[PDB]
């Protein structure tokens, strides 16, 4: 906005910014015992198995 | 020449027998039978007829 003054006159302006990403990783870690892995493919045999 | 069984005679944990073996470190063998000598019909003494 000019104005009446001394003041100096004003040129226009632009502005220019920059942004960018984060990278985050995760990790989680389940362990699973070699018996349970084996006997989800072990046959059938009786009613308590 | 005699007369005998084809085949084994089977026993399986199947049924009521099943949940004492898991929950505590014991099973009876023929569960039924033995139930219905205490609660179903008590007080009776033992005779081989």
């Amino acid at each position: 906005i000019a104005h009446g003054d001394g003041r100096r006159p004003n040129k226009q302006r632009q502005y220019i910014v920059m942004k960018a990403c984060n990278k985050h990783h995760i990790g989680a870690e389940i362990e699973l015992a070699a018996a349970d892995i084996e006997l989800l493919f072990a046959e059938k045999e009786t009613p308590l198995d | 020449a005699m007369s005998g069984p084809a085949a084994y005679a089977s026993y399986v944990v199947r049924g009521a027998n099943l949940v004492t073996a898991v929950s505590y470190g014991r099973a009876m063998r023929n569960f039924e039978q033995f139930m219905a000598r205490i609660v179903d019909h008590p007080n009776a003494l033992p005779s081989v007829e």
